């Protein structure tokens, strides 16, 4: 019955602010404080702070108070936070969360919002570059290091599709440039770098971008 | 042998027949005369548990108090719910009376005598009695005005289930008067605090927080937002709401100046409700002289929680969660069963 | 500001089997613990609260437990959609969480097939330069990887990306990617990534010269 329904993610861009929403329902508004804990890509949850929607008074984690506040309109059950001055680590999933209270005391969470996904940065469309990773000079590795596009997401694929076996994808990172990375690569037999074609197949949507890179094993 | 139980009070007062003041109507109406002497039945070799922050007599006051405030206030309009309510506003007469709290036949209350009492654990000092001490129903923020004195040194009451406190409740054991002013702008006021009292007061509270926080540095700061109820000290005074500025109450430079403190303050018409129901309008304020004595006998804060620690704690005016000012009446105060 | 460690960052386990997920405090925290299990793609979800309190709609076979500082959560059955990440979270002084564990499946340990790339001769006239260290193929998830040039402990200049677990093979893979700048990248000559894995016998060395 309760939700905590999250508006105001994507993606923002470096050094501005950001507004995040919150619309609670299913439950009395006024008797839960309502808390915000971001995880950025890697890290464990951090509580930015707090909010009583009764009155609207904030607590704040020590280290970005400057940058946050929080509000709310208690008419329409909503709950608001501000960050300012944003950074390339404000990168996170950002959630709103129901604290359980008694009379006199805070405790655990209950009930965490949908979450708004925020993206740092103010990187334009731009298609990516295609690098080969060329097999070392019984079992050979090689793959195409895809560096340097925004936004997400990246297809990739070896053959044109024939070759499946052995490919792996990773996920892409997003760099403090503001640009995201990946790498795909496959193993294959060592006996096979001097008759077989390479060719990894990187399309990117967003700039409409097919690239075809030739992976060789490299020597003069 | 007794346990502890809950059950209906009703409540008994000096309220006259004759006035117009809106207290007394309401508990003419809805209270009987106070009982000529009240027995106090002194408990030997008794201990008993009291926990002021689960206590259904804060609840049942808290009822009583939205009733008497829904009878006899008159906001010109109403924003509660998602519609408006429009009727008429004269103004009242507004000044709150002593209500005594009573339990009926085959219960009693137990009354904890330790001076030293902090709200909860064990009382090795215990007494029973018919009715609670006389308790004015003020509805205020920041500062507790006209209460009950602790006895002998100031209380720090936090429930301390977890540092992670909504409220923390102090107890002055000596009060300061708080005199506030609108004199014959109309909503432009002003209140007087002699500065030398308050600020010796003010040095006793910080020693004893202190001792409560492990001899940190305690530090006061203005609070850190939300509604203008809480960023001021806000209360009614003879039907007209109060807004008034407390920074310079709470000057760090200042502790550890004398003379008069003036806080500037406003009377505003546009409110938000405190039993927590949007927002009312009432009548831009009567001519005249407006002026009300109050004493300070306790102070709502909040501590901040999620700064760096080791050395210093700050502590912020609160208040907002009006079931606090009944909660420092009756830490004292529990209902038991008896067979 | 009080840390929660939890151990291990992945716990192998089996469908069916009792596991065990520890959350060890700084200093005590009271009975103020929480855990919450956290599927992919959804919001978390309370299970236990006040160290040993099953929240409303938790299944049975979720339980936890105290003792001073360390805190225990126990899943008795292992169902398929148990095996995911769960944390920890103290409320006694402030909010603070675990890192999290995940549970994964348990199978035989295998070596990783490590590999090294160095930066493409294209990209090395753009004027970056990434050096690539894959592991294939793993398990159990745990692996460390250190970059080394000319002998050099590298620091604050690496990524690591992982492959969620196979789902027919049940092994990982993963890649380490060093970045400098190309004039960095020209001043040294050897590279070098250094893997330790509970299934090699002694930590591997991949190593390249430039040209
Ligand atoms: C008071 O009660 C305690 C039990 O807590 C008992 O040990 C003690 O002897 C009693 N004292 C008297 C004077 O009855
Ligand atoms: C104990 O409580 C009584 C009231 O019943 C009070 O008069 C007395 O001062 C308190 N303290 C002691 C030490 O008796
Ligand atoms: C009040 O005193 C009791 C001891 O009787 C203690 O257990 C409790 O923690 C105290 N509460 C405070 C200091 O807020
Ligand atoms: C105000 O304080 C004085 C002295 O402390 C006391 O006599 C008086 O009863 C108090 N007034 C109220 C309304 O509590
Ligand atoms: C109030 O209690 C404090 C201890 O916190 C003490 O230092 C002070 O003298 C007391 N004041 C009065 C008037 O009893
Ligand atoms: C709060 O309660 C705890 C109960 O675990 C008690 O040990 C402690 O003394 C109390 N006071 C403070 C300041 O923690
Ligand atoms: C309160 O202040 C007003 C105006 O400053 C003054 O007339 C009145 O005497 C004062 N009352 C007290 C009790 O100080
Ligand atoms: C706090 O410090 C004072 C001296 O400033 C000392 O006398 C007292 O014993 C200390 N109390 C605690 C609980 O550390
Ligand atoms: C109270 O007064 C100070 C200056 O004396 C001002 O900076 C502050 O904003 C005021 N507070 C409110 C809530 O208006
Ligand atoms: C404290 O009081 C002095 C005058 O007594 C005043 O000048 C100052 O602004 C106040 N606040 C601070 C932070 O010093
Ligand atoms: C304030 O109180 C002091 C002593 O508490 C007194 O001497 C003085 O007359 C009072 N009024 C002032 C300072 O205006
Ligand atoms: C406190 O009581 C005095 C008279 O004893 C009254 O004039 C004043 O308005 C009261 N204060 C409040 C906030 O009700």
């Amino acid at each position: 019955q309760v939700r905590l329904a999250q508006y105001g993610g994507g993606v923002k861009r470096l050094g501005a602010t950001m507004t995040l929403s919150c619309v609670a329902s299913g439950y009395t508004f006024n008797d839960y404080y309502i808390h915000w804990v971001r995880q950025a890509p890697g890290q464990g949850f951090e509580l930015l702070g707090y909010i009583d929607p009764a009155n609207g008074r904030p607590d704040y984690a020590g280290a970005l108070r400057e940058r946050l506040s929080f509000y709310r309109d208690k008419s329409m059950e909503t709950l608001y936070m501000d960050l300012r001055s944003l950074r390339y680590d404000d990168t996170a999933m950002y959630y709103c969360v129901r604290n359980v209270g008694t009379a006199g005391s805070l405790l655990h969470y209950d009930h965490w919002g949908s979450g708004s996904p925020v993206i740092v940065s103010s990187a334009s469309t731009k298609g990516p570059s295609v690098f080969p990773l060329a097999p070392s000079s019984g079992t050979a590795a090689l793959g195409c290091l895809v560096k340097d596009y925004f936004p997400e997401p990246v297809t990739v694929s070896w053959n044109s599709g024939a070759l499946t076996s052995g490919v792996h994808t990773f996920p892409a990172v997003l760099q403090s440039s503001g640009l995201y990375s990946l790498s795909s690569v496959v193993t294959v037999p060592s006996s096979s770098l001097g008759t077989q074609t390479y060719i990894c197949n990187v399309n990117h949507k967003p700039s409409n971008t097919k690239v075809d890179k030739r992976v060789e094993p490299k020597s003069c | 042998v007794w346990k502890d139980a809950d059950t209906t009070l009703f409540c008994a007062s000096d309220a006259k027949a004759h006035e117009t003041e809106v207290h007394n109507v309401w508990a003419t109406h809805a209270c009987v005369p106070t009982d000529p002497n009240p027995q106090e039945i002194h408990l030997e070799n008794v201990t008993e548990n009291f926990n002021m922050w689960k206590n259904n007599m804060v609840e049942q006051m808290q009822e009583d108090v939205i009733s008497l405030w829904d009878q006899s206030l008159q906001p010109c309009v109403k924003l509660t719910g998602g519609s408006v309510i429009k009727q008429a506003c004269p103004k009242i007469s507004f000044d709150p009376i002593p209500i005594h709290y009573c339990t009926p036949a085959g219960y009693v209350i137990l009354k904890c005598n330790d001076k030293n009492f902090n709200g909860t654990g064990p009382c090795k000092n215990v007494s029973s009695v018919q009715c609670t001490h006389g308790i004015k129903p003020v509805v205020s923020t920041q500062l507790l005005l006209n209460g009950s004195l602790a006895e002998e040194e100031i209380i720090i009451r936090s429930e301390n289930l977890t540092n992670n406190a909504k409220t923390i409740i102090v107890h002055l054991n000596k009060s300061v008067e708080i005199n506030c002013t609108r004199p014959s702008d109309i909503r432009k006021a002003y209140c007087e605090i002699n500065g030398t009292k308050w600020n010796k007061v003010l040095k006793q509270v910080t020693e004893k927080l202190k001792e409560h926080f492990n001899n940190k540095t305690i530090i006061f700061q203005p609070p850190s937002g939300g509604d203008l109820e809480i960023t001021m000290h806000h209360f009614n005074c003879r039907g007209e709401f109060f807004y008034c500025n407390t920074t310079q109450l709470f000057n760090n430079t200042c502790i550890g100046c004398n003379g008069t403190i003036t806080l500037p303050c406003k009377i505003k018409q546009i409110i938000n409700m405190w039993q927590g129901t949007g927002q009312a309008m009432y009548a831009p304020p009567i001519d005249g002289k407006i002026n009300c004595v109050s004493n300070i006998t306790g102070i709502l804060l909040t501590r901040d929680g999620g700064a760096n620690n080791t050395s210093n704690e700050t502590f912020r005016p609160g208040g907002g969660n009006i079931k606090d000012n009944w909660r420092s009446e009756l830490y004292k105060y529990k209902v038991v069963q008896i067979e | 500001e009080i840390v929660l460690t939890q151990s291990p960052a992945t716990l192998s386990a089996s469908p069916g089997e009792r596991v065990t997920l520890t959350c060890r405090a700084s200093r005590s925290v009271r009975n103020n613990v929480a855990w919450y299990q956290h599927k992919g793609g959804q919001s978390p979800r309370l299970l236990i609260y006040d160290a040993s309190t099953r929240a409303a709609g938790v299944p049975a076979r979720f339980s936890g437990s105290a003792s001073g500082t360390e805190f225990t959560l126990a899943i008795s059955n292992l169902e398929s959609e148990d095996f995911t990440v769960y944390f920890c979270l103290q409320y006694n002084n402030w909010w603070t969480f675990g890192q999290g564990t995940r549970v994964d499946i348990k199978r035989t340990v295998a070596a990783p097939s490590v590999f090294i790339f160095p930066p493409s001769d294209e990209q090395l006239k753009s004027g970056t330069a990434s050096v690539v260290c894959l592991l294939n193929n793993f398990y159990p998830r745990e692996a460390k990887v250190q970059w080394k040039v000319d002998n050099a402990l590298q620091s604050g200049n690496s990524q690591e990306s992982v492959t969620e677990q196979d789902s027919k093979d049940s092994t990982y893979s993963l890649s380490s990617t060093l970045t400098l700048s190309k004039a960095d990248y020209e001043k040294h000559k050897v590279y070098a990534c250094e893997v330790t894995h509970q299934g090699l016998s002694s930590p591997v060395t991949k190593s390249f010269n430039r040209g």
